[PDB]
């Protein structure tokens, strides 16, 4: 967002802001190359933005992506629940497969020349962190939310 | 044997009594506590170790 204020071509040589405080010099930036190559600060000057906000919307602008019970107690689908562990698992010994090549490799290569010979296909300990933490948070919220629905109901 | 114990000789045999049981389960006395180990779980591996 961007806001202007014209000045005068009759005083350019006095002076046009008598500038008693730091809050409009060096704050929010200095300006633009691509617009102080029309602008800043011939022929107008730029000025400062702010955002005041109300009490009233400011607690209706925080919770606008929060749902009903519903979706806090729901419990997915074991069928594709288990199908999905069935099939991330199954890459995921392949990505162990290429893991067990590269790290016992390791040619003596003053490792920033591994860091260029991976840039390409090449993927170990990677995909291993991640899909370690899909596999985890799923597992965990599946239990869980399987957990209340025993202690709670009946 | 019949002062000791029971066992009382009756009509030609020692005669034995009920020693069973009836193997009551919940199941769900765990979920309090195995929902506990849980929290357990995602609570050290959240933490900033």
């Amino acid at each position: 967002i961007d806001a202007f204020r014209l000045i005068n071509a009759n005083m350019m040589v006095l002076g046009h802001e008598p500038r008693q405080t730091t809050s409009n010099l060096g704050h929010l930036n200095k300006p633009s190359i691509q617009a102080l190559i029309h602008g800043l600060n011939r022929h107008y000057y730029s000025i400062t933005i702010n955002y005041r906000k109300n009490e009233l919307e400011q607690k209706m602008l925080l919770n606008l992506h929060k749902k009903s019970w519903m979706e806090g107690l729901t419990l997915q689908d074991y069928s594709e629940h288990c199908k999905h562990n069935e099939s991330v698992v199954k890459e995921m010994l392949e990505l162990a497969k290429n893991y067990n090549k590269a790290v016992e490799e390791e040619d003596k290569m003053t490792p920033e020349q591994l860091a260029i010979k991976n840039v390409g296909k090449q993927d170990p300990k990677r995909h291993l962190e991640e899909h370690v933490d899909v596999l985890m948070t799923s597992n965990i919220v599946q239990c869980l939310a399987a957990m209340l629905d025993t202690v709670v109901f009946k | 044997y019949a002062k000791k114990r029971g066992w009382v000789l009756g009509p030609n045999n020692y005669y034995s009594f009920a020693s069973q049981q009836q193997k009551p389960e919940d199941t769900t006395i765990p979920s309090t506590e195995l929902a506990k180990q849980v929290i357990e779980y995602a609570r050290q591996l959240e933490m900033i170790v």
